[PDB]
RNA sequence: CCGCGGCGGUGCGCCGCGACCGGCUCCGGGACGGCUGGGAAGGCCCGGCGGGGAAGGUGGCUCGGCCGAGUGUUACAGCCC
RNA sequence: CAAGCGUUCAUAGCGACGUCGCUUUUUGAUCCUUCGAUGUCGGCUCUUCCUAUCAUUGUGAAGCAGAAUUCACCAAGCGUUG
RNA sequence: CGCGGAGCCUCGGUUGGCCUCGGAUAGCCGGUCCCCCGCGGGGUCCGGUGCGGAGUGCCCUUCGUCCUGGGAAACGGGGCGCGGCCGGAGAGGCGGCCGCCCCCUCGCCCGUCACGCACGCCGUUCGUGGGGAACCUGGCGCUAAACCAUUCGUAGACGACC
């Protein structure tokens, strides 16, 4: 059973090729592998696009089904998906990759450390949480 | 990458995912294909049959035991169909050969080892799911193996085993995420600066 | 105390089908699977590496049993992150799906 | 002919004047093709067979793109055509859905290739022409046709099955 | 040509309570429980109706073959709603000249026990499936009852003992006997 | 002899660097011409003139908590085209 | 393909006038190989393969009631004698 | 078995990753208040994740040495430290879990000083107590069979075999 009912208006990120890792409002559909494809405030000219370079998203919004730019304009900018997404999963780890990559040298001898003192304030709890676990099971 | 590979076979196309094994054995690469029973083959059960039967008439008439040797166990089987994309004939082809290592099931030290999955031989993938087949497994039964029956009851052995293993660890992960809970004041300006460069968000 | 020699596998030399041509031999870099990635690999010095038998010296050491074809990458090879590489003397087959050793010490960042 | 992506290289010849005949009349053909060049020679093939004039006799007055006026607004391209099979000739409707008269035909001769295996050599456009929303025959194409139109994309293979070449997880297909 | 949709919905009776296993379909009326697989078949088996009122499969990119199938799944479901609530009798009369076919049941079910068929000494045995209890009728003369939840169950087997008796190297114009199906029925009929 | 000053030849053996130049293979930028004096689009609005899908609609039916959701039809615009 | 025969009825079984093929167990063409010569006809013995199925197993046909018989399918498993 | 000293040679390498099952028009995990079974398993309900963040795009562990004199962290680690009980057999070869001795006080911030600063240069770093082939110390065990010859034939050319 799916969820993510490929409307006129399912907002879908585009995974790939010219515009990848934007959004974009299916204005409509032109075929069995096609859209008119539209994302007025993510910076992606109304045009053709493919199904398979792009997900999508539980998002919805309600121009009908050939509204010309300035009616997709709205619609977008109240319901605002641009804040709404950036609270989503996707946007989070998404902008997480992009901070890894994004990373000096610097960085990531400081992770090195933060890291192992996390791992063994972490450890040592956890052999704790055995030890109140076994004298439980006592 | 580096080191000892292990390919897990079941849901693998048999020469798509030859090829790929048979392209590491050559840059040095060791491979060790497992559970190759599972490995499954595109066309119909009986079409691949019709063909493996092909085979086993194909044989040296003046005398049978110089004659191919058609290996039953799926191992085997895959092994020749990854041989026969090797250039075998040659030094460096048997020393590929050498790097390569195939089992029907999944033994000692393999059992016990964190393993791999081809998915550009992996037949979700490049298969349609209106389309018919074979297991290897099934194939080599009907074309004389031994020991389908065996094979199934020592894997189904392993499954109960490692499942018992896959609880304890899950039992681990169920700790850690209570004790992070449970440490969260002296481990929350490290774990700042794991978020802000990207690591664990 | 590491790589800095990034892993490099040596795959054959240069070659049409019913010819091979020994001079530019193809280096298979871990970690490039395309044509985009392989620029920061151009230039770059890199060694098959061996011991063999005799000693002979070593350059801020004593006399090793440690040899080096000592060369060099030229350009890249095809589309999935192949790279061609041009040693001093030949390389000998021997050397066929082992390591060979690409450095950074020409670095042009 | 080829292909590549086709477009309306748009023209127009008249056959060189005579001292008899000084202003012979002018013909604007919609040929269609992947440059000028051949464009160019794809109206003297055709005018060729429909007068009788020709590459000596002629001049191109105007050869040029003409190109699209609604290239963002989804379409009902239809085409009275004509091909020649492996047996006869035959003439086609044929419905494509694009958004371009030339990405339309660009359709078309994709599939003469496929669903015939003509070669654009054999094939003929008669005449390309938009079309409303009824007129439409083609129940492929009747149905992208309505407004609460809905799907999923059931079985979504992944690509990238080569970054990560081999991997751990096995892939997943429901999204 | 791809038809963007073919669906349809049974319609589940206030009996019967159907529970789907993401594509399984399990079905409990008043006779007993009937499950079923369609991991094949490939469609979206969703059960819309509240309360508990419909069954709707869907099939959605689907070109003509697999358009079929839609309608196939749709018809095993009201099969087995049938199976579940009613329950099926296949009726079947033995036919004959001359050799008295002389049946007998043999467990509960289970054993059709065949001597005489056209005075063969060899007594044809016959097993039925799980599920399927035959019987020997009563109110008529030579004439067998299969009762079972299961269509396909209870079908093999009319037709198991209706193959197993067939004549050899004769005219089957003129021989006409053995055991054959003459009424597809069901238990209770409502 | 100490200069290793200036000139002419080299390198014992392994090497590394630099800057001109030839040929190449690449990679960043930035400015213009034309064209159906480009098509297309945007924004701002305005004042008009028409047609189709189809309603913040109405209506037959369904499903859910008057409202929300589904289908069906006339089509004006309080959507859009 | 099909005009007929087959009491009737094309096509159970057949099937004219035509026409499309295989096959290389028939003979021809040909002259590519061999004339510093590859033992030239039959018989015996002995293997193995093919099917272009004569038997037998399982089948579908008949103008098959039985009996007996031809048409055809998988089929080359074991048979083919003095 | 342990732990000792030289030296032919043959090479490949230059952190590890210690684990479910499988589905794919679906899965993952939590929690059960409740129900059944053998700390577990199955069930039902709800709550989360699902271009997956108890993500192989993954996790971990560190990588110039020690001084000493603060904070954060504090019983961690060790002595081929030493005995016993496990569990693991598909071609185990590995874990695991318990006493006792002695020793050490290490992850992260910081002060504070130090380590041949070899005077821009190459095979740098380890898996290395590699694999294998030759020889210098202690303790405990060890203590042949095979072939020939002969005989026999159960076998025969000789060979082979009983
Ligand atoms: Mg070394
Ligand atoms: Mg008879
Ligand atoms: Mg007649
Ligand atoms: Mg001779
Ligand atoms: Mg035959």
């Amino acid at each position: 059973v799916f969820r993510r009912f490929v409307e006129v208006g399912r907002v879908a990120y585009v995974s790939f090729g010219p515009h990848a890792g934007k959004l974009v409002a299916i204005v409509d559909v032109i075929d069995q592998n096609r859209a008119l494809v539209d994302g007025p405030c993510t910076q992606v000219r109304r045009q053709a696009m493919p199904f398979k370079c792009m997900q999508l998203t539980d998002f919805i919004l309600k121009f009908p089904h050939s509204a010309r730019q300035k009616y997709v304009r709205k619609a977008w900018e109240k319901a605002d998906i641009n804040a709404k997404w950036a609270a989503t999963r996707w946007a989070k780890k998404i902008e997480a990759r992009e901070k890894k990559a994004k990373m000096t040298d610097f960085d990531r001898y400081k992770v090195m450390k933060a890291r192992k003192m996390r791992n063994r304030l972490i450890k040592l709890e956890v052999k704790k949480l055995q030890k109140a676990a076994l004298l439980k099971a006592s | 990458e580096g080191q000892v590979l292990v390919l897990d076979g079941r849901g693998h196309l048999l020469g798509r995912l030859a090829a790929i094994v048979a392209k590491q054995v050559l840059l040095g690469r060791k491979v060790v294909v497992v559970r190759c029973e599972g490995i499954n083959i595109s066309g119909n059960f009986y079409r691949n049959k019709l063909k493996y039967l092909a085979f086993l008439r194909k044989r040296m008439n003046t005398n049978p035991s110089r004659g191919p040797y058609h290996f039953r166990a799926p191992s085997r089987i895959f092994w020749r169909t990854v041989r026969g994309m090797l250039p075998h004939k040659t030094k460096r082809g048997q020393a590929a050969l050498d790097r390569l290592k195939v089992f029907d099931g999944i033994p000692p030290p393999y059992d016990k080892k964190k393993r791999m999955v081809v998915p550009a031989a992996l037949k979700v993938v490049r298969l349609k799911p209106t389309r018919k087949f074979a297991y290897l497994g099934r194939l080599a039964h009907e074309v004389g193996w031994k020991y389908q029956a065996v094979t199934a009851t020592l894997e189904e052995k392993r499954k109960e085993k490692a499942k018992i293993h896959y609880r304890k660890k899950k039992q681990l992960m169920r700790l850690r995420k209570q004790a992070e809970k449970n440490v969260e004041k002296k481990i929350d300006r490290f774990t700042e600066v794991l978020k802000t460069h990207g690591f664990l968000v | 105390s590491g790589r800095l020699w990034s892993k490099a596998i040596f795959a054959g030399y240069k070659r049409g089908l019913r010819n091979q041509r020994e001079h530019t031999a193809l280096l298979k870099i871990e970690g490039v699977y395309a044509r985009d990635e392989t620029e920061f690999y151009l230039g770059k010095r890199c060694a098959y590496v061996y011991k063999a038998k005799n000693n002979t010296v070593t350059p801020g050491g004593k006399p090793n049993k440690t040899r080096v074809i000592w060369g060099k990458v030229t350009r890249a090879h095809g589309n999935s992150g192949m790279v061609r590489a041009k040693f001093r003397s030949n390389l000998p087959a021997k050397a066929i799906g082992h390591r060979i050793r690409v450095m950074l010490y020409p670095s042009r960042i | 002919k080829a292909s590549g992506t086709l477009r309306e290289y748009k023209v127009v010849g008249r056959c060189l004047p005579t001292p008899k005949c000084r202003t012979p009349p002018l013909y604007r053909m919609r040929i269609f093709a992947p440059n000028h060049v051949v464009a160019k020679s794809r109206f003297w093939y055709f005018v060729s067979q429909l007068k009788k004039m020709k590459k000596s006799s002629g001049e191109i007055v105007y050869c040029g793109q003409v190109f699209e006026k609604s290239p963002l607004r989804v379409k009902n391209f239809g085409i009275w055509l004509r091909y020649d099979s492996r047996s006869g000739t035959h003439n086609m409707y044929r419905e494509y859905r694009d958004l371009t008269t030339a990405g339309a035909v660009t359709q078309c001769y994709r599939d003469m290739g496929a669903r015939h295996r003509a070669r654009a050599h054999s094939i003929q456009i008669m005449k390309v022409e938009e079309i409303a929303a009824s007129k439409c025959r083609r129940p492929a194409v009747k149905q992208f046709h309505d407004s609460k139109i809905k799907f999923p994309l059931p079985h979504r293979v992944l690509r990238r099955q080569h970054k990560p070449r081999f991997t751990t997880k096995r892939p997943n297909t429901f999204f | 040509m791809k038809t963007i949709l073919s669906n349809q919905t049974v319609d589940i009776p206030e009996n019967v309570d159907i529970t789907l296993k993401g594509r399984t379909v399990i079905v409990k009326g008043p006779r007993g429980t009937l499950r079923r697989d369609f991991n094949h078949i490939n469609v979206e088996l969703s059960l819309l109706g509240k309360k508990k009122k419909r069954l709707r499969v869907d099939k959605w990119w689907g070109n003509r073959k697999e358009l079929a199938t839609v309608r196939t799944i749709c018809s095993h479901v009201q099969n087995m709603i049938k199976g579940v609530t009613l329950g099926f009798r296949y009726k079947m009369r033995s036919v004959y000249a001359h050799f008295p076919i002389n049946v007998v049941i043999q467990e509960n079910g289970s054993l059709v026990e065949i001597r005489n068929f056209l005075g063969e000494k060899y007594i044809r045995r016959v097993r039925m499936r799980p599920g399927v209890a035959c019987s020997v009728s009563q109110a008529q003369k030579d004439e067998l009852i299969l009762e079972g939840n299961d269509i396909e169950l209870v079908s093999n087997s009319a037709a198991l003992i209706q193959q197993a008796t067939t004549v050899k190297n004769k005219d089957i114009r003129k021989f006409l006997d053995g055991i054959y199906v003459s009424e597809k029925g069901t238990v209770q009929q409502a």
